[PDB]
RNA sequence: GCUGACGACCAUAGCACGAUGGCACCACCUGAUCCCUUCCCGAACUCAGAAGUGAAACAUCGUCGCGCCAAUGGUAGUGUGGUUUCGACCAUGUGAGAGUAGGUCAUCGUCAGCU
RNA sequence: CCUCCUAAAGAGUAACGGAGGAGUACGAAGGUGCGCUCAGAACGGUCGGAAAUCGUUCAUAGAGUAUAAAGGCAAAAGCGCGCUUAACUGCGAGACCCACAAGUCGAGCAGGUACGAAAGUAGGUCUUAGUGAUCCGGUGGUUCUGUAUGGAAGGGCCAUCGCUCAACGGAUAAAAGGUACUCUGGGGAUAACAGGCUGAUACCGCCCAAGAGUUCAUAUCGACGGCGGUGUUUGGCACCUCGAUGUCGGCUCAUCUCAUCCUAGGGCUGAAGCAGGUCCUAAGGGUAUGGCUGUUCGCCAUUUAAAGAGGUACGCGAGC
RNA sequence: AACCGAUGCAAACUCCGAAUACCGAUGAGUAAUAUCCGGGAGACACACGGCGGGUGCUAACGUCCGUCGUGGAGAGGGAAACAACCCAGACCGCCAGCUAAGGCCCCAAAUUCCUAGUUAAGUGGGAAACGAGGUGGGAAGGCAUAGACAGCUAGGAGGUUGGCUUAGAAGCAGCCAUCCUUUAAAGAAAGCGUAAUAGCUCACUAGUCGAGUCGGCCUGCGCGGAAGAUGUAACGGGGCUCAAACUAGGAGCCGAAGCUGCGGAUUUGAAACUUGUUUUCAAGUGGUAGGGGAGCGUUGUGUAAGCCUGUGAAGGU
RNA sequence: UGAAAUAGAACCUGAAACCGUGUGCGUACAAGCAGUAGGAGCCUCAAUUUAUUGGGGUGACUGCGUACCUUUUGUAUAAUGGGUCAGCGACUUAUAUUCUGUAGCAAGGUUAACCGUUUAGGGGAGCCGUAGGGAAACCGAGUCUUAAUAGGGCGUCUAG
């Protein structure tokens, strides 16, 4: 091994995958409960017709049709549910 | 009104979707001829395999 | 015409600088008995009020100094088919970012009050 | 098990790829109501300074968030105070994720509360790590069963306890080695020889010219660097052969290449001559014997015009 | 150190930010669709060529992912020969025709085809930095009968051996200026030379001759760089030079199991004397593992106390 | 002698591998899975009014063409196995169960051991179907969980 400068470095782990991201996309129809977006922090914020859980999930609340929109003073990413 | 389109290049070894915009026209075989409908949605699977067929 | 409340929108709306406003409204303002306040403090909160003042704040107006927004054109990338010396190139369809010309001191809705 | 990248703007996605964390903590660090805003810099001020505490002006977070990182966080998820136990019970429409077993989010309903004046909020904590199936055994409850009958034992149901079962889908409650004394079934799925691919490395050549050469880069040599050729060293790969391709060296017998050791022909020379040094041409021939060591090699002795470098399964064991 | 201004870079940086891809909606046309339930599997050694990467050396017929095509399990034509590249998917038969990739001088089917050029290296038909006055073309330039480039003749000088440094530094080791004078011109010198001088050139000027010339830039095709082992041996070969090479066009033709023509079989579906009762039509018919369907033959049993058989059974040939 | 004697005692039949003899054609200038598609010549039979076809044998010459099996990403492979021939040689049987087809009966279907003068006839014990929910008691087109009549789970509204 001449020159003799390899040597182990233990870094060959990792974490399992979280399926996060957009579930339902704008426009489409939606019924109350669905999940609309997994998500780590609030990057979407829950809108008029969308809660959120203790993980950041934005779930409908009611029927409806799914909206996104860029809303507010903070010009932050909402998501809402239009009764359509 | 409609057109005429001929398949002159075989359609065996090309994409999933050039595959299904030949059979969309109702193409089989190379040098195989079919009126179809012109209409922006026909002329559209024509335009994904103008490589492939030619309009007369 | 202006003021206040609550909204739309979230910088072309902001920042900065200057000017204007006190009849209403607003704000400072007086006082701390009272309700209520302070790990101390009537500072903030709260009350009782009208001597003073538009000084601050606030509102409005003005401007290009900043910020923000922003083309046209070109370039980069790129789906598909072809070619290649593997850098790229051709056909077709798309097409930025940066930068430039330029724009900007917002724009509306409901209600109430003085005029 | 978690976080980032690899990961190709939905998800997912491997490597003995590049980087880090976890196997906890907290009855408040949970709930609610109310209230608050940081890090820094400068100025002034007793000890007291660069920085303790105080006052002033700028100050969308340059701070904090128990714990890594990412994503979030002003209605603060950050920081205090009062009262509290929703860190409830029965559930749960509907979804995400998913081979299964699991895992994740969840409005709403009923009961009992906690805070708030109330609309309300609360089924733990900013989220994502903090974990382990079944069996078996224990404990708290329960009318379910109860081997003739009444019981009881035992069992069932609900709740909960006992795992570095960490090789973390956990083989048993319970477990190390040696074999050159070995053996069987297989594999060129996979190593050692040789071939192949490759050429990092090696060897050889060229480009540049700092310099050495008393002067003078280029007679000769070529620092720092650059570009190739060969297959030729040390390697990389695992393509061929494991129902067998014999390992090194010697002997014998070779065959080829030229990057030429001698001899032959030349240019330059720091070529007076004699001897050389380089480079070009040239492969027709030729190119030792010994001491040591299994050696190839290498050192040494004595020669020779010279004692070449290599390929040939590192030529040649159905030739020794 | 910062702070300002120019200026680059980054998988674990982002003030930005596509194309595609993905998730939906609506709508035509085309299509042997999608989904669910059950019977039977096989497979869980993959490989190469692209594309985006990690690793390695942007090494490997390396390795690990994603994604597409092909092979696997795929014949045919082309690439000389060549699972994975290009064209193209073999039901069978034909001494019919058109084409794809690739090709058309001979081997060997089809152009010694046409037009305009390039190459002189057999480049084509391996190989770079770098070198050169090969050759063609294109944008510009400088100079020129007030005699241009080259040659030849003459001069190329004086302060001065510039100053410094140095043994020496005298145009010419090296460091700091580039000055002035006779000038038509002559550098405080572009080389050779000397220990330093000396010496020979050059730049530059005048003369002679007389017409175009000089040097950079870009583009095409060439040249050198270029040395290996059984034998040419780096176009498959022959051979090829106004090509039989290359570039740009044009027209013919050859060329496959592709397409069409003719005949025949077969799977599935479709209008009916309706179970193959008949005539057709449409789409199909490469195939390993494997799934489904329909049959052939052999020995034996019943049919069979039959039928056949010495006018010759079985078996053999 | 015998019907037969290539039925003659190694004796029925007498295959193939393998080895001879005879006849016809080809073959001593040409490179390879030995064939295939063409194809001249020669030889031999049957017709035909006489070389004209047809059948058979041979195969000069031309094109194309690297066995089979296995195992593999991939084999002409210089990877395995086989010298050849003949004969033999590997998915069965019993029971249980599930699905499919078919047949009989059909809200029903069917008997087993046995007996039997025995494939009949008898034998209904049993099995499957027709109801599920729940650990179970228990209830039942409902039932379980629950304080709940709410919610939810599992069922329901025939063919065996």
């Amino acid at each position: 091994a001449h020159k003799k400068a390899a040597g182990s470095s233990r870094n060959g782990r990792d974490s399992n995958p979280k399926m996060l991201g957009v579930k339902i996309f704008g426009g489409q129809a939606i019924v109350a409960g669905n999940i609309i977006v997994r998500q780590r922090g609030t990057e979407f914020h829950a809108g008029a017709g969308v809660g959120m859980g203790r993980d950041h999930t934005l779930f409908a609340l009611n029927d409806g049709v799914v909206k996104f929109a860029t809303k507010g003073k903070f010009n932050r990413r909402y998501v809402m549910v239009e009764e359509a | 009104k409609t057109m005429k389109v001929t398949q002159l290049k075989s359609g065996a070894h090309r994409l999933k979707s050039h595959k299904a915009s030949l059979k969309g026209l109702g193409l089989r075989r190379i040098n195989h001829s079919v009126v179809v409908e012109d209409t922006p949605s026909t002329r559209g699977m024509v335009n994904r395999v103008n490589y492939l067929v030619k309009v007369e």
